[PDB]
């Protein structure tokens, strides 16, 4: 559900109108088709209307990404190791992660035996 | 003050009240709430492994009877422990199962 950089397109209300004439729906035909279709890619481009209000100084028509301040307060990668490796510490069977070290052996009959072995011999 | 005499004077000094101890003054610790207190911390993976580690290499261990020191080859002593050693044998249960119960005071303290 991370939506950081979406497109976004600001029409006036009257675009949006069902009984608007035949040259608004095309606009928004248009609209609808170039939010479906547009990629990056080597002819990426937009020419768009462009008209500031001379009462309000804001643009009518606009284009933008949709932007976010904040982030995400908890990193939850090491939250999920952490834990990955707590559920391989009660099976004492961090050979699976840690590899097979040459201090630790699978030899019930060798003086290095290792945990795992040892409870298997149980 | 008293003469030396043979014999017990004083008192272990427990503190039995009704027949509970009251040893321990944290109420969560107490012979009714310490049955819960230590399942729940049971359920934590570190003290569940730090305990399991122990109880495993109990386990592991081997068991025999043997004459008693300054007696190794008489054959009376011998008899006695080849008997004692057949004792283990011959119960309704495994002798390991019976070590395997014992080991339940890691976690409670004390077994019966």
């Amino acid at each position: 559900r991370d939506l950081v950089g979406m497109p976004k397109i600001g029409l006036p209300p009257d675009y949006l109108d069902e009984n608007a004439e035949p040259e608004k729906k095309a606009f928004v035909q248009y609209c609808k088709t170039v939010v479906n279709d547009m990629i990056a890619n080597d002819r990426a481009g937009l020419i768009w209307p462009r008209y500031i209000d001379p009462d309000t100084k804001e643009d009518i028509f606009e284009f933008s990404l949709v932007s976010r301040q904040g982030a995400k307060a908890y990193d939850t990668g090491s939250i999920i190791d952490r834990y990955s490796k707590q559920i391989m510490m009660a099976f004492m069977s961090d050979v699976l992660a840690m590899g097979q070290s040459k201090y630790g052996s699978f030899s019930l009959a060798d003086s290095k035996t290792s945990l795992l072995a040892m409870s298997v011999d149980i | 003050l008293p003469p030396f005499r043979m014999g017990e004077v004083g008192s272990l000094g427990l503190k039995v009240k009704n027949g509970r101890i009251y040893e321990e003054p944290r109420q969560a610790l107490r012979f009714p709430e310490s049955i819960k207190t230590f399942q729940l911390m049971m359920r934590d993976p570190a003290v569940a492994a730090s305990v399991n580690i122990i109880k495993m290499f109990v386990r592991k261990v081997n068991w025999r009877f043997v004459p008693p020191k300054g007696k190794e080859q008489d054959p009376k002593m011998l008899e006695r422990a080849d008997f004692f050693n057949s004792l283990m044998d011959d119960m309704e249960h495994d002798w390991a199962d019976f070590i395997n119960s014992v080991m339940s005071f890691c976690t409670y303290g004390f077994c019966v």
